[PDB]
Order: structure tokens, then sequence, then C-alpha cells
């Protein structure tokens, strides 16, 4: 009944900068609003409730403001432990949460190293063929991967996943896997992964021909 | 004290 | 130190039951409202149920009302969630959470959370992964850099662990989050980048261990000499 919409989805900043996170409610919630922090593999932690009331033990650099439909969490000066996911939460009508704003480490643009891997021979006698494309240590995290079978764009047959931000170089890596039956794998011979990323001047293509 | 939900609205009543 | 610890999660099939426990210490349990909240990567945090000071005073979300039952035993400082008629979309991390419970000031906010217990609802059967090499190809930059890895395919449930050379090679490894395929089985890749001509000499082993199926594999990855 009340939807909380958070923005931005991702915020890229450095230690010491000011962070401003927004939460918008689909109808007024007065002040019945709370903010939570969550780090990977950990539970959320209460930061603010009743829109601006700082929870016990929460440092003073966290503050909340707003009322009605428009709210903001401000972190006055970021510390490295503050990089995490943040959720708002409403209790004016039942209980709902925003979808979260992810706070990540800003760094210079870095291009992905792109590698393509044909299916192993041992997998092909099982009768299925997976082609793996790896984008290694790139930044920012936005990147588009597209598979071309005999220079035909693929659709609906591949899955990808992305690493958490590297804690030493602050890059991301992405692995994308193309699943085909061997029978349809043997119909075609060139297989290509074309990746588009801010760090590459023009889309890069890494490929192989089947049987090599 | 009893926790009450009325069409989504929360309140506590104590007798 | 307030503490909440959930147990009872695990793998179960659609239509079956499961009961979660949440043990409380470090505060006067019977003075606080208590909640269950779940989280999925796909749709985030979802509140499920509340029980207040009186143990018969409860409310539920629409999507679990009548299938799940929240209860508390205050003599044991324990909170429970009875989960009947489970569906695949009940797969989540389930959190125990304490309500701030300040009748005069603020309530229906979650001032302490547990560690969470994982619930997987799935028709699938435990199955060890097939492990296939992601071979370092022979068309990479001599005097440069090359990537190789292991594809850990079709296993269930989570987790698997992967190491390289028994843990003596960690630098430059990325082990990716598993993805759930439409088969209902998981698949995962683990890769490592190393210099280019130490390929034809150096031995690279991925050590995959899937404890639910007691599958332990050490796969040797070797170049394709095209
Ligand atoms: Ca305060
Ligand atoms: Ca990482
Ligand atoms: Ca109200
Ligand atoms: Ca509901
Ligand atoms: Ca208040």
């Amino acid at each position: 009944e009340l939807t909380l919409t958070q923005s931005p989805a991702t915020l890229s900043l450095s230690p010491g900068e000011r962070a401003t996170l927004s939460c918008r409610a689909s109808q007024s919630v007065s002040s019945y609003l709370a903010w939570y922090q969550q780090k990977p593999g950990q539970a959320p932690r209460l930061l603010i409730y009743d829109a601006s009331n700082r929870a016990t033990g929460i440092p003073a650099r966290f503050s909340g403001s707003g009322s009605g439909t428009d709210f903001t969490l401000t972190i006055s000066s970021l510390e490295p432990e503050d990089f995490a996911v943040y959720y708002c939460q409403q209790r004016s009508n039942w209980i709902t949460f925003g979808q979260g704003t992810r706070l990540e480490i800003k760094r210079t643009v870095a291009a992905p190293s792109v590698f393509i891997f044909p299916p192993s021979d041992e997998q092909l006698k099982s009768g299925t063929a997976s082609v793996v494309c790896l984008l290694n240590n790139f930044y920012p995290r936005e990147a588009k991967v597209q598979w071309k079978v005999d220079n035909a764009l693929q659709s609906g047959n591949s899955q990808e996943s992305v690493t958490e931000q590297d804690s030493k170089d602050s890059t991301y890596s992405l692995s994308n896997t193309l699943t085909l039956s061997k029978a349809d794998y043997e119909k075609h011979k060139v297989y290509a992964c074309e990746v588009t990323h801010q760090g590459l001047s023009s889309p890069v293509t890494k490929s192989f021909n089947r049987g090599e | 004290c009893q926790l009450i939900n009325t069409n989504g609205s929360w309140h506590i009543n104590c007798k | 130190e307030v503490q909440l610890l959930e147990s009872g999660g695990g793998v179960v099939q659609p239509g079956r039951s499961l009961r979660l426990s949440c043990t409380a210490s470090g505060f006067t349990f019977n003075n606080y409202g208590m909640h269950w909240v779940r989280q999925t990567p796909g749709k985030g945090l979802e509140w499920l149920a509340v029980i207040w000071f009186d143990e018969n005073n409860k409310y539920y979300a629409d999507s679990v009302r009548g299938r799940f039952t929240i209860s508390r035993d205050n003599s044991k400082n324990t909170l429970f969630l009875q989960m009947n008629s489970l569906k695949t979309e009940d797969t989540a991390m389930y959190y125990c959470a304490r309500d701030i419970s300040l009748v005069r000031d603020a309530f229906i906010y979650f001032d302490f959370w547990g560690l969470g217990t994982l619930v997987t609802v799935s028709s699938a059967s435990t199955k060890g992964p097939s492990v296939f090499p992601l071979a370092p190809s022979s068309k990479s930059t001599s005097g440069g850099t090359a990537a190789l890895g292991c594809l850990v395919k079709d296993y269930f449930p989570e987790p698997v662990t992967v190491s390289w050379n028994s843990g003596a090679l960690t630098s430059g490894v990325h082990t990716f989050p598993a993805v759930l395929q439409s088969s209902g089985l998981y698949s995962l890749s683990s890769v490592v980048t190393v210099p280019s001509s130490s390929l034809g000499t150096q031995t690279y082993i991925c050590n995959v261990n899937h404890k639910p199926s007691n599958t332990k594999v050490d796969k040797k990855v070797e170049p394709k000499s095209c």
C-alpha cells in the first residue's frame, strides 16, 4: 500500500565526502520513518527512527530529516566503515522498506580485461556447452555483455554474476555464462563476447572458432 | 497494553 | 550485550514445514515486541509477523498470514516462527528482530537484529558439482597476462568452497557468486589471472568442496595448444 522509493540506486564517494541519500514514500508517512545500514553477510543496523531521531550508539555524522513523502539520510563526512547498503523503512501503514541505496568507493575509471573460454571437452560429452566470458577488474560496475553466435545477438540463454567491490583496488569482476545444448552448439562455429564499458573507447570483442 | 492495527494504522491501547 | 540468534533454517521441499527459533539474551525479553523479517536479493526486505507483550497479540503480512505462526516462550527467552505449506518464493534469509518497544515514544522499528538463518525451498536433490576447466588459451599476450579458472556446474544446495593450490595461491582469484539456473541447480565460476608464459610450466589446481554431497574435487587446468 505505501511504496518507498530510494535514490540514487548507487552512490560513489570517497572517505571524507558528504553523502546524501533520499527516500520517497508513495503517500504521506508523517515522521514514521527509519533508516538502516547493512554490510555484506551482516544484518541491518538501526540508524535513525522517527525520521530524525538518532538511535543509541550511532555516531553523530549520521542525521535524518524530512516528513510527509520526502526524506534524506545525511552522512556528514564518510568513514571507510560507512560504505554499505542503506534502507529506509515506513510504519505509517503496515511496514514496508525501500529497495536500498548502495554506497560504494569511488575510483578512477578502469577498463575490463576480457577473456572468453570455450566449453571443455569433458563437458561436451555430457552433451551441454557453456561458454564463459570474464570481465576482470573494471570500474565503474556498469557494463554490458552481449553474446553473438555466428554474429547473431543472443537472448534469454545466458546468466552473469558480479563480485563485490575489491577491497584493495576497488574494481569489479563479472562472469557471464552461455548455456547451449551441444547439438545447437555444433550448428554454429564463431562465438563472441562483446563488452561495452566506459573505460573502452569502442566495444571490444573476444572470440574463438569452434574446434580451436 | 495491546498493539492494534486498524486498516494498517498502528496504535497501542493500555487499560 | 543484546543478542539474538536464529536457528532452524535449511533445505526443504515445497509444501513442507519448518520451524525457526530465535534465542534472546542480554535484555528483559518479555518487555519487548518481536518480529520476523526476511530478505531476498531479488526483492529486498519484507516484514512478516509481529508478536507484542501479550503472547496472543500478533499480526502478519498478507503473504504469510494463515501459513506461518509467530509465538514466544518467555520462560525460555525464545521466539518461534512456524512455517507451513512452504513455497519456492519463501526462500530467503530469515531475521529475528527486536522492536524498540517504547510505548511512549517509538515502536514498530527494529532496534536489534539477529544474524539470520537461511531457508531454501526447492524441489531439487543434493548433487555434487561437475567441475570443468576454463583453459588458458594459446592466443594471449606473450610477456603479458592470462586468465584461467574452473566452472563449478550443476550442484545443490549452497554452498561450495573453492581454493587454488590448496590455498597457496589467493592473489588475483575471483570466485563469483553462484547463479541459480532454471534446472534448479546452481552454477559458479572461479578464475585467476597469472603471467602469460608461466602457463606452459606452472601447475594450477582448483580445489572444489561441496559438503552437502560430500564431493571434493581437485581439478588440474592446462593450456589448449592450438
Ligand atoms: Ca537519539
Ligand atoms: Ca572481491
Ligand atoms: Ca498511526
Ligand atoms: Ca501485508
Ligand atoms: Ca515520536
